Order: C-alpha cells, then structure tokens, then sequence
C-alpha cells in the first residue's frame, strides 16, 4: 500500500482577518505501525521553510497511524498565489510523497449579499428561517456568519459554494430562529468575509419593518 | 474584533506604493499591534 | 494492484416518477490488457438477477480499461430499502470484489417548500434571483425544478442537500430572471419531488404582490 | 407528465391492502399503461 498524504488549505476567515492565524495542514494516513517515523519538508514557492509544527502521531482505531504537520502562513502569501509544498518522507515509501496547493487562480469577484425574510407559509411554525444569499463571488473561498445585538447567533447552516452559470460562485446561509424573536422585530445581520470585499468584510441586516 | 486593524491590514495589503518586503513588514507590525 | 469498483444509485427523479426507469450502475476501472475479462453478478437482497445490461469495455486514455453494467431496478424496491450488490470477478483479483448500496435508512420526512422573492437591494440589477428554500426532508434524495406559464424555466441552480441541525436536510434553488419578467408580475413555481411528498410531487408559486 | 399515472403509482405503492407480490404486479400494470 503506502501511507497516504493530503494537503489542506487555510480557513477562508483565517486568511482574511489579520486577527487570526492561517495554516496549511499536511496529513499522513496509513502510517505503518512498524515503520512509524515520518519526516516533513515544507516549501513555499520552492524555498524550504522550518516553522511547521508537527503533532505527535496517533494510532487510529483501524490500528494504523496518523501524523500531522501544521505550517503557519502569511495571509498575504496565500492571497498572493504563493505555492505550498509538503514533502513527506517515510520508510515504506520508495520516494518521498509530494503535494502542492495554492489559492485558486483567476480574477476575484466582489460578492453581493442579500437578506431574505421568512416565507409567509413558514409563520405557522414555531421557528423561522432567515436567509442570506451571497452571489457572484470568486474564488469560492468565503466565510459567512450571523449575529444579532452584537452577539453571534449560532444556529445557522451555510451551504457550500455553488458554481453559477456565469463562472462565479454563490451560496445561501440559513439562520434559524424562534418566530417570537423574529416577529418581535429583533435585528439580525449576515456578515460575509471575502478577499474581494473592501476590508474583506461586509454586513447586511434583516428584520421586520 | 478590532475594526481598525482589519482596515490597516486591508490597507497595507493593497498599498501599491510598498513592495513585497515593505508590505510584509508593515503588515507584520499591524499584526503585533493587535 | 487489481481493478477498482464503484456502485452508483439511481437518480432521485428516476425512482419517484413512474415514467422514468431507475438503474443502479456498476463501474469497473483498472482492467488490464492481457488480463481483460470482466464478469458481473448482480444481487437484490441476496437473490441473484440476470437482467443487467453490460456495456462494451473502453480502453482508458491512461492505458487501462473501464467496463460498466447497468441494472434496471424497481422504483418500489429501491424506495423500500432493498439492497443491490454487484460482484465483479476478474483474473487479477484474488477474489471477486463486492459492493452494496441501498436507500438511506431512516423515517422519511416530508419537505417544506417556501418561495422567497428577490431582495430589495437586488432590484437595482437587471436580473434578480427568485429563491426556493426546501427544508426538513429525509433522505437527501430529492429533485427541484422551476417553471412558469406551464413551461419549464432552466436558468436555475440548486445547491446540494445540506445536513441541518435536526438531522434533516435542506437546500435552496435560485432561479435567475430578468427584472422585467418579475416586475411584470409573471408567476413562477418551484416544484419538488420527494418520496415523502403526497404523490412525490408538490409546488409553490412566487410572484409580485406588495 | 401524466399526473394520473403518478397518482395511481403512489396509490399502489402505499396501498396497505396489497402485499409485495400484488403491489409489484399492480405497479407494473400502471407502468405499461403509460
Ligand atoms: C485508517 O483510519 C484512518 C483514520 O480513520 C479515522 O478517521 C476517519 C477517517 C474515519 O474513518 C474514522 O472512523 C476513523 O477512526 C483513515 O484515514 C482517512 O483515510 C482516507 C483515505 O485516504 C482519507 O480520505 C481523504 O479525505 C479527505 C477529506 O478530508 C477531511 O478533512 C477534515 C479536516 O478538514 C478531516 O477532519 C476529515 O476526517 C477528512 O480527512 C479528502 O479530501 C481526500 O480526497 C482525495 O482523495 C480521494 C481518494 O479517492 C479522491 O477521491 C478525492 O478526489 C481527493 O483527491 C480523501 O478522500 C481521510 O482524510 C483520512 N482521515 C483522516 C482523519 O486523515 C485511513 O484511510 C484508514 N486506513 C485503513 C486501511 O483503514
Ligand atoms: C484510469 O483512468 C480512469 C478514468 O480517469 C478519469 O480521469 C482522467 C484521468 C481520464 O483518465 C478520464 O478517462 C476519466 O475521466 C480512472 O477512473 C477513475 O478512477 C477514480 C479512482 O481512481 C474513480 O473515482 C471515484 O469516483 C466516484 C465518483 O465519480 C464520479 O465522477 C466521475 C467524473 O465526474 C464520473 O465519471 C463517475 O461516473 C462518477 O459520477 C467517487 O464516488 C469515488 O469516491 C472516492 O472517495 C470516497 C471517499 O470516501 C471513497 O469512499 C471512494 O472509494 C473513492 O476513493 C471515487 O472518487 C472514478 O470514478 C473513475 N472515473 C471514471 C470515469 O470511471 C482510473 O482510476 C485510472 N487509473 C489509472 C491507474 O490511471
């Protein structure tokens, strides 16, 4: 067989907010119980770097092993196309495995946010859904969140980026609330974080006139 | 979250006057400041 | 080394509309040139069947092979949880590979359909989006379409079912139109087909009213 | 589509009166009928 490798990109919100810390993660699965020594080699646009933080291996219930190296990156570097290569070297492997990832190439496109109130037919229920349509953005890397009264509402579920017919993406975010909170006229806001948004952020409120 | 650091960051990020080296430097600074 | 196998379920609409013909598909990749013989064996809840239609292999561009067998199924049978096992036998196989798939288990839940008109902020554009939130259904097998004036509208795009916090799924369908058609008061319908819908079908209309 | 066949089908499929055999038989008939 052979241990396997998967390279994971940073979280959209991590690359956009200067507060957060974006990291590219390198995972190694099917790591042999007898030859568990795993060595990582990280490279940015060719040049090797050494500030990756490798975590202690861990036997997986299927009696194998799993090792993970986390490379912290620069929001700019990721946003600027820089390429991140992870090179895994192990015994049970003829030659070190290599995986490379970078941000999607292509003209970014500022997203448009629209807040839709619940359908009338839904007011018969005890909870109603507030929708936040986010369309025409690119690349698909994006982060949607809801809040009210400054506080974050967490009972929401965003769909994953869907490719539209014009080559851009669009998704929808459904926040679920108590009819009571809604009809009471409270104000909710859908915030979107994207690279093509001024200051990588925007908001749209939603309530009952 | 500081709405100001996000502004200085986006700002520095798209400053057409700074080069890769300067930008990084200016950005790092914004990072350490908050 | 040895051929790989993938079993694909029928299309939601094919198991729900009595018109269509639902089929489970067995695909085999990695067949070898000198070791090219593929034998399929189909089973429904254990019992073998012999009405699968195997297609002519096709030498893959990556120098390997791809053979497919299509088994026509009974709408009911699938909708009832029957199990479809495909057994692929080849020489490069120590032992025949088996794959089984069936409808997702769990109590069906009737989807709720709500139509949302465009956001006000969108009326500054020449094309607006008519949204169709479909929620609380189970299983994820579902089919949404749009229409108007009895005719089907095709400029829409549906999101894949998303797992909600209550174990059920929900999705959204965005039909895009010319502001003119919408403001002119035309009436559009979002139609949903699901096993948990009376007659596997339902629709909700959307137009101008304000 | 032929909403009537879709109805006769649904009906059959959920007829608590028939058994697997009868069901399949009744469904099939509606299939060929349209
Ligand atoms: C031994 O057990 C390992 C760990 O298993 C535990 O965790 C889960 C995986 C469950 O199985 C659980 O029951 C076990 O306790 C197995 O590791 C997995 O191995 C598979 C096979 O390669 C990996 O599959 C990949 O999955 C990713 C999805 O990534 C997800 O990321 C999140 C974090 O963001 C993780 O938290 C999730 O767990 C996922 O890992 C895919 O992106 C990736 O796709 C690519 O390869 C496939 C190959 O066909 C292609 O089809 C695609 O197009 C892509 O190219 C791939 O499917 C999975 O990530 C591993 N899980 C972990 C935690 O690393 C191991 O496989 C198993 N081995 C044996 C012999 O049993
Ligand atoms: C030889 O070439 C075959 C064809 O390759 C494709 O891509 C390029 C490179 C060309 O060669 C083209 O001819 C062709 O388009 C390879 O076959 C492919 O093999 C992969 C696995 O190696 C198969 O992946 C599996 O696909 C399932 C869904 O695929 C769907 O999408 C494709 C294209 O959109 C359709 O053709 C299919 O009909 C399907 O609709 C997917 O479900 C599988 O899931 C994987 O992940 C889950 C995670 O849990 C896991 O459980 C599962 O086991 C899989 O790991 C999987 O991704 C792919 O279907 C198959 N393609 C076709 C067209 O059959 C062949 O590998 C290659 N071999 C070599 C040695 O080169």
């Amino acid at each position: 067989g052979g241990p396997s490798v998967f390279l994971f990109p940073p979280k959209p919100k991590d690359t956009l907010m200067i507060s957060r810390t974006p990291e590219v993660t390198c995972v190694v699965v099917d790591v042999s119980h007898e030859d568990p020594e795993v060595k990582f080699n990280w490279y940015v646009d060719g040049v090797e770097v050494h500030n990756a933080k490798t975590k202690p291996r861990e036997e997986q219930y299927n009696s194998t092993y799993r090792v993970v190296s986390v490379l912290t990156v620069l929001h700019q570097d990721w946003l600027n196309g820089k390429e991140y290569k992870c090179k895994v070297s192990n015994k049970a492997l003829p030659a070190p495995i290599e995986k490379t990832i970078s941000k999607a190439k292509g003209q970014p496109r500022e997203p448009q946010v629209y807040t839709l109130p619940p359908s009338r037919d839904e007011l018969t229920k005890n909870q109603v859904s507030l929708t936040c349509l986010v369309k025409g953005f690119y690349p698909s890397d994006i982060a949607v969140e809801w809040e009210s009264n400054g506080q974050p509402e967490n009972n929401y579920k965003t769909t994953p980026p869907v490719l539209d017919s014009d080559g851009s993406f669009f998704l929808y975010s459904k926040l679920t609330v108590d009819k009571s909170r809604w009809q009471q006229g409270n104000v909710f806001s859908c915030s979107v974080m994207h690279e093509a948004l001024h200051n990588h952020y925007t908001q749209k409120s939603l309530s009952l006139s | 979250f500081n709405m100001q650091c996000q502004r200085r960051f986006y700002e520095a990020l798209h400053d057409p006057n700074l080069n890769e080296e300067q930008r990084n430097a200016k950005i790092k600074s914004i990072r350490d400041d908050c």
